[PDB]
């Protein structure tokens, strides 16, 4: 069953949609959806 | 000069003020989802 949810998807060079995150899932989700970004150094970062 | 004076002064320096954080969709909106969305068109400036 689908939910109204806030997602990031990533689109490689060639158009197609792999590696997608559900933000609002855990906070490590939320600081990567916040951040426009896969990959997060190591560091403090503050969530809603 | 036949004398002097050991003077003790004070000279108040500040050095850091309050640190603080801002969460967007708290302050623009209160609970509301209907503020919620309309306001992702805005995250960019949030995240700045
Ligand atoms: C994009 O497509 C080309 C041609 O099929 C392929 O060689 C390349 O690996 C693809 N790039 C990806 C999957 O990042
Ligand atoms: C210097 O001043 C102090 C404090 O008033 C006093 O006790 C002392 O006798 C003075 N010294 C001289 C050489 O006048």
């Amino acid at each position: 069953h689908l939910k109204r949810r806030t997602m990031m998807f990533k689109y490689d060079e060639n158009g197609t949609i792999v590696d997608a995150i559900d933000c609002a899932l855990d906070p490590l989700s939320e600081t990567k959806c916040t951040l426009r970004s896969f990959i997060v150094e190591k560091g403090i970062y503050q969530t809603s | 000069p036949t004398n002097f004076t050991i003077s003790v002064t004070t000279e108040v320096m500040p050095v850091s003020m309050t640190k603080t954080s801002v969460d967007c969709t708290m302050y623009i909106c209160g609970d509301s989802v209907e503020c919620s969305t309309l306001l992702l068109q805005y995250g960019s400036f949030c995240t700045q």
